[PDB]
């Protein structure tokens, strides 16, 4: 309204219409995609698939932990 | 009706323990068809129809066994 | 005078009770056509007692009227959404006036 | 129009930690 | 958008013209329901309730009982920004 | 839209009317289709393996 | 208030862990139903008193009593989880209650009142304070992911393995502690402003935000990875539990 | 890829919550919808590989509470039940994000609404994917929180504040 | 609507006779004819 | 919202905290009756004794009712 | 018009001070005697015996005698 | 299986309700609606699909799981199974009633609404209509497509996710040993509920008068309207007890 224009907030307050919201939205897109890259690499490193799939699956492209926990009487 | 699928075949087929009954020998072809066909209902109608008939046959058999037992509960009452 | 104010005050009680009993009739009827028949019936009672001139027997009819309304009231009355008690009441209301925001508070100097 | 016309906030509402910005060309 | 006083004036008068004891004429934006038209007070609260449904307003019972002329029914709706 | 004495009604958008009728028609057909394929089965008239 | 609640309160529980429990193992076992009863009563009763307080600082002060009596249940459980959880809750309380006393002081330095009735609606004028206040409100409710949940659950684990009744009464603070923390937050932050009492407002400045930063980092750091603390404690905790027995 | 399923809605909520003053109503709407919808697509791929391909996924990030035998862990379990619930949660949430884009267009505080929507989604994912009772408890409480935040999203209304407290 | 109270409200409800606001039961089952028609065309198609 | 009411009368206790047409104990009696419907229905289920009219014999599974497959001694 | 300090209300402040000064009102009435007896004495003794009984029931589950407590 | 099916038509019903509410200027009372089928054809169509699927109309998404639960409950030859069958079956009559009661009051009865709302109506914009159409397709085909996958007899889809011990398996007996009448009770019960809803909301005109003159019938109306006075009893006896304790006793 009137006084809310003098109030700072992280989410922008009411009816937030930043003028350059498109370049900021696209810059925000890139940050998430750059954040996602280490996450995906760590995920692929950490996944454990003790069973071979019935058909080839997209996670056989980057994951190398298929059919590994066969020796279970050795896990510590 | 006699047991066909040995214990090893059921274990290798990873059949749920509740479906390791007399009709297990027909479930194995059915589940292999089901996985290969992404479990769509218009597929494997032939293996599904055969296995369902066996399971229908089993339940009727136990239903008839009780049909008998129920005819002897009254016999004891009619002679008591 | 005093009989004017006392009777006029009694007038207001009747008019409001008619207003409330008439709206609660629409709550129980829902449908418009059922509301026409039920509104006509409710009016006829207020007319049966409109001849009474014993100021005291009126205070007794009014009190009996409020008891009847409070007893047979609809448990879920209709409310305009923006009105008090409505579904939209106090949703995104306009800011109050007179609010000031202070900058540079609590500086070391 | 909300996707094809840019916004109107030339500068954000309020000030971060409620401190008035310094004079143009100056540092806090 | 807001509704012009003229738009209110047409509509509130249309509400009282429909009243059976009220013939189409002698209804100007100034007339009093119980005097010029010669109706009972119960007749007025039904008009107030039809004016309520016409603009979809919820008038508090106190303010509703004060409205006894078309001039009072006009000025209330015009003031109300939710009409 | 059309005005009838104060209260005006706007006609719905054409594709709203087309999709509504079409989706329910797709629904009615799918019901008739299914009822003829496995309707006797749920009635108990015949069994899936009958043949 | 920060020093009184965050450090001085810890001295009685520290004295129980350093002197009474290890030095007199036989007496500690005998008084365990007695400690369990007193702590359980304090948790239930003082939580309900907190519900009916109308002063901002009184609600936070009374909450501290219930948190500290849950600590005593943990240390007198005499196992790894109970004593380990009791130390973690002690540390967590010194951060959470300290941060909470800092939030109330932020409000008091500006408006000079502690009565909840005057406040309300503050989210529309001080959104930064409202967000920080909500986070420490959650940490005071022992929300999982916050530092206080780690100590709280570990104490309940250790109590359950000894007496299931005291662990049940102590778990009632999950319901009660939620009730007064959210009621406090909503009456101060939520709703509409009341310009007849307060009309001039300032959100946090640079010094107050910085003050809150290490409290947020510490609360998150313990809440998600308490291992850096538990690892450095378990050897001392283990020998405290074993003190006085040889089997 | 399995970590991107759980943590994409968190990323979407983080951007809208912390940086909604730079994106506005339109930017925050696109940001939270895209991340949730991407997680929805990966969830469809996960349903194909775990349920249709019969290959379960086990993922262990780090310990949470390790105290003697107590072993709560940041660990994820993806079996047939999990990927069914992943599909339900991610698909419905993606639609509700799209639906809210125009349903809350006239609301003054849409970016906070979209942020709360995505944080609920992240906690629900943490509930269905956990491999231990404590991670499930974290999801259990988190969705209790996000529901509270969304029931009284119109904080000025007293009935919403009464309802949100009663829910919690 | 016999009494003056009822006669008033029906008079004010006289807009509720709107063409496309009334007789809504003939819209109760949209797509009923088209679905049946398609089922008819399919049923003939299955004969050959 | 509009104008918050500032008190003008001495505030009483139990004000920090301060279901219309039906009384307190009358509501408890109506709810008690409603829960008494479930109680009587449950008793009727016992009186019915559906377990005694089972139309089939208990399933028997091969291999000693899958004793080994259920974790028993092999 | 002036300052950030709250505009004090005499009725709200009176409610505040009457809360802080409750100990001057205690009178030792019948109701208080029942309340203090039930929740100051009887209920803690009930909780104490419940906790002891919980320990004792464990002792006879382990084939052990009843452990002594102060 | 009922969970995923439920996630489709219930979400379609809430999102369709919102479109009516948004169209009718945030009106939510059904007593001020009616005559909206032709004004909002898209919304009504999605609501019909969702409702018919929720009530378990044959061969929709809700039919492939609701009916199997009611069949399995009959097959459970235990006291609690008999308890569930009776209560689950009667609720089908009750759910069909309010499902159709909603539809008739909202879109089919002669309009009970305000003019200013009717003259400001509009239907779903694209980002609101797209989820509704996708959920209609789900609330029509998901149930048939996913049955053999989920509850197909002897299916291995769940692998080791779910466990049913051999002694507790009843699916085969529930599908074969059941009398044909049992599988037809829900549709017979649903039809009765639709017809009863039509009569109470389109014909009966002195029915409400029972409550406006009879004390027992008036309390009964309020009993089911105020949710068995559950909130009340729990507020007057439980919340108030603890609130009063924290002041009068502990403090
Ligand atoms: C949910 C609803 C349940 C039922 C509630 C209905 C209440 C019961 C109905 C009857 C109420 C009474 O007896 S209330 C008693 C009504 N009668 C009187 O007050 C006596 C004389 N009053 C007058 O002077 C006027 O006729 C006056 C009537 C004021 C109008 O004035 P107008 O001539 O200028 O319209």
């Amino acid at each position: 309204g009137d006084f809310r224009a003098k109030v700072w907030s992280m989410t922008g307050g009411p009816n937030c219409r930043p003028k350059h919201w498109r370049r900021n939205t696209a810059i925000a897109m890139f940050g998430v995609f750059l954040v996602c890259i280490p996450i995906a690499k760590l995920s692929a490193k950490l996944e454990q698939r003790p069973h071979m799939p019935v058909r080839p699956i997209p996670s056989q492209i980057w994951c190398k932990n298929f059919g590994t926990k066969d020796d279970y009487e050795k896990e510590h | 009706k006699k047991m066909i699928a040995t214990q090893e075949e059921m274990s290798a087929a990873k059949i749920a323990l509740g479906s390791r009954d007399m009709c297990a020998h027909l479930l194995i072809p059915l589940n292999k068809c089901r996985q290969a066909e992404f479990y769509l209902p218009w597929k494997c109608e032939d293996e599904r129809h055969v296995y369902e008939k066996c399971e229908y046959e089993l339940v009727m058999e136990r239903m008839l066994a009780m049909k008998k037992i129920r005819e002897e509960e009254a016999l004891a009452k009619q002679n008591k | 005078a005093a009989y004017f104010a006392r009777r006029a005050a009694q007038k207001e009680r009747v008019r409001i009770l008619y207003r409330r009993a008439l709206k609660d009739t629409l709550n129980w009827a829902v449908h418009r056509h059922i509301f026409y028949r039920d509104a006509s019936d409710l009016r006829e009672k207020f007319n049966v007692n409109q001849d009474v001139e014993d100021v005291d027997r009126i205070d007794k009819l009014i009190a009996h009227g409020e008891a009847e309304y409070n007893k047979w009231r609809h448990p879920d009355p209709y409310i305009v959404p923006w009105a008090p008690g409505g579904s939209k009441f106090c949703r995104n209301p306009t800011p109050p006036a007179g609010i000031e925001i202070v900058y540079n508070y609590g500086l070391e100097d | 129009s909300r996707w094809a016309t840019p916004g109107h906030e030339e500068r954000p509402k309020g000030y971060f930690m409620n401190r008035t910005p310094p004079a143009p060309g100056q540092s806090r | 958008d807001h509704l012009s006083r003229e738009a209110v004036v047409d509509r509130v008068l249309d509400v009282v013209k429909s009243f059976p004891k009220v013939d189409p004429s002698k209804v100007t934006p100034e007339v009093h329901f119980q005097n010029d038209l010669g109706l009972d007070s119960l007749d007025t609260v039904e008009i107030v309730m039809a004016i309520e449904e016409e603009f979809k307003l919820e008038i508090p019972d106190k303010e509703a009982d004060k409205i006894d002329s078309c001039s009072l029914a006009i000025e209330y709706v015009y003031n109300h920004p939710m009409s | 839209g059309i005005t009838y004495k104060g209260v005006t009604v706007h006609t719905p958008k054409t594709w709203h009317t087309v999709t509504g009728k079409g989706l329910c028609a797709v629904m009615w057909f799918w019901i008739l289709y299914r009822a003829k394929q496995d309707g006797p089965v749920v009635m108990g008239w015949r069994h899936p393996w009958d043949g | 208030s920060v020093i009184l609640a965050g450090i001085l309160l810890k001295f009685g529980t520290y004295g129980f862990l350093r002197f009474s429990i290890p030095m007199f193992p036989e007496a500690t076992l005998c008084f365990t139903p007695f400690i369990y009863t007193l702590s359980a009563i304090a948790i239930i009763y003082t939580s309900l008193t907190t519900l009916r307080q109308i002063d901002l600082k009184k609600i936070i002060a009374y909450s501290s009593v219930a948190h500290m009596n849950l600590v005593t249940i943990g240390m007198f459980s005499l196992n790894i989880q109970g004593i380990g959880g009791s130390i973690l809750l002690m540390l967590s309380h010194g951060l959470v209650s300290s941060a909470l006393f800092l939030c109330v002081g932020v409000l008091y330095d500006r408006h000079k009142t502690r009565l909840v009735r005057y406040y309300g609606g503050l989210v529309s004028t001080m959104p930064n304070f409202s967000t920080i206040f909500f986070f420490f409100t959650l940490a005071n409710m022992s929300l999982p992911g916050t530092s206080s949940f780690i100590g709280e659950f570990l104490i309940l684990v250790g109590a359950f393995q000894r007496n299931s009744l005291v662990a049940t009464l102590a778990a009632l603070g999950m319901i009660l502690g939620a009730a007064y923390s959210l009621w406090l937050y909503n009456r101060v932050v939520s709703g509409n402003l009341k310009p007849d009492f307060l009309h001039k407002f300032s959100d946090l400045n640079g010094r107050e935000v910085f003050i809150f930063i290490p409290f947020l980092v510490g609360l998150v750091w313990m809440g998600v990875y308490p291992k850096v603390f538990l690892d450095c404690m378990h050897t001392s905790v283990s020998n405290l539990v074993q003190h006085g027995k040889f089997h | 890829m399995y970590l991107l399923i759980v943590f994409l809605p968190l990323l979407g909520s983080s951007v809208a919550g912390f940086f909604g003053r730079f994106l506005g109503s339109e930017g925050s709407a696109i940001m939270t919808t895209t991340c949730v919808s991407f997680s929805s697509i990966l969830s469809l791929i996960a349903f194909y590989e775990v349920a249709l391909g019969a290959s379960a996924c086990y993922l262990r990030i780090a310990p949470w509470i390790s105290s003697e035998m107590f072993d709560a862990s940041w660990g994820f379990l993806f079996d047939s039940l999990t990927v069914v619930m992943l599909i339900v949660v991610t698909f419905i949430s993606s639609l509700v994000h799209l639906y809210s884009i125009s349903y809350m267009s006239e609301d003054p505080h849409s970016p906070r609404f979209m942020c709360y929507l995505s944080i609920f989604t992240f906690f629900m994912l943490m509930l269905v994917t956990g491999d231990n009772f404590l991670q499930l408890f974290l999801g259990w409480e988190g969705v209790g929180l996000a529901s509270y935040l969304l029931i009284h999203f119109w904080f000025t209304r007293l009935q919403a504040d009464k309802a949100a407290i009663k829910a919690m | 609507p016999l009494g003056t109270t009822g006669e008033f409200f029906r008079r004010r409800d006289e807009w509720r006779k709107h063409p496309m606001l009334s007789n809504q039961m003939r819209h109760a089952l949209p797509g009923i004819g088209i679905g049946v028609g398609a089922f008819c065309v399919y049923l003939v198609g299955e004969q050959i | 919202v509009g104008k918050h009411i500032v008190p003008d009368k001495p505030l009483s206790v139990n004000d920090e905290l301060m279901a219309d047409t039906v009384g307190k104990y009358e509501a408890l009696a109506w709810l008690s009756g409603g829960l008494g419907f479930f109680v009587g229905l449950g008793l009727l289920a016992v009186l019915n004794d559906k377990a005694s009219k089972v139309p089939f014999t208990p399933r028997v599974y091969p291999y000693d009712n899958l004793r080994v497959e259920l974790g028993g001694e092999p | 018009g002036g300052g950030m300090e709250t505009n004090k209300n005499k009725f709200i402040e009176d409610w505040g001070s009457a809360r802080e000064n409750l100990e001057h009102n205690f009178r030792w009435t019948r109701r208080n005697f029942a309340l203090i007896g039930i929740f100051g004495i009887a209920l803690p003794i009930i909780v104490y015996k419940g906790i002891v009984k919980d320990f004792h029931m464990q002792d006879e589950d382990a084939g052990r005698p009843h452990r002594k407590f102060l | 299986f009922h969970l995923m099916n439920h996630a489709f038509f219930k979400a379609l019903l809430f999102l369709s309700a919102g479109s009516v509410i948004h169209a009718m200027s945030d009106e939510q009372d059904m007593r001020k609606m009616g005559g909206l089928a032709s004004s909002f054809p898209l919304t009504y169509a999605m609501m019909l699909i969702g409702s018919l699927s929720l009530i378990g109309f044959p061969f929709l998404t809700g039919f492939y799981s609701k009916d199997v639960i009611l069949e399995l409950a009959y097959t459970k030859y235990t006291i609690s199974g008999n308890f569930a069958f009776w209560l689950g079956s009667v609720s089908v009559l009750f759910t069909s009633y309010y499902s159709f009661r909603l539809l008739f009051l909202t879109f089919l009865v002669p309009t009970n609404s305000f003019g200013r709302d009717i003259s400001r109506c509009h239907d779903a914009p694209i980002p609101m209509a797209i989820p509704l159409i996708l959920l209609a397709l789900g609330s029509l085909f998901v149930g048939y497509l996913a049955k053999d996958m989920m509850i197909g007899l002897g299916t291995n889809f769940w692998a080791n996710s779910l466990l049913v011990l051999p002694k507790n398996e009843i699916l085969a007996e529930s599908e074969f040993a059941a009398p044909t009448i049992i599988k037809l009770i829900p549709i017979l019960f649903s039809t009765l509920g639709a017809f009863v809803a039509y009569n109470v909301n389109l014909v009966a005109d002195q029915f409400q008068r029972a409550f406006q003159t009879s004390t027992f019938c008036n309390r009964l109306y309020s009993f089911f309207n105020k949710r068995w006075f559950f909130d009340q009893v729990l507020n007057d006896f439980l919340v108030r007890s603890f609130l009063r304790f924290g002041y009068e006793v502990s403090f």
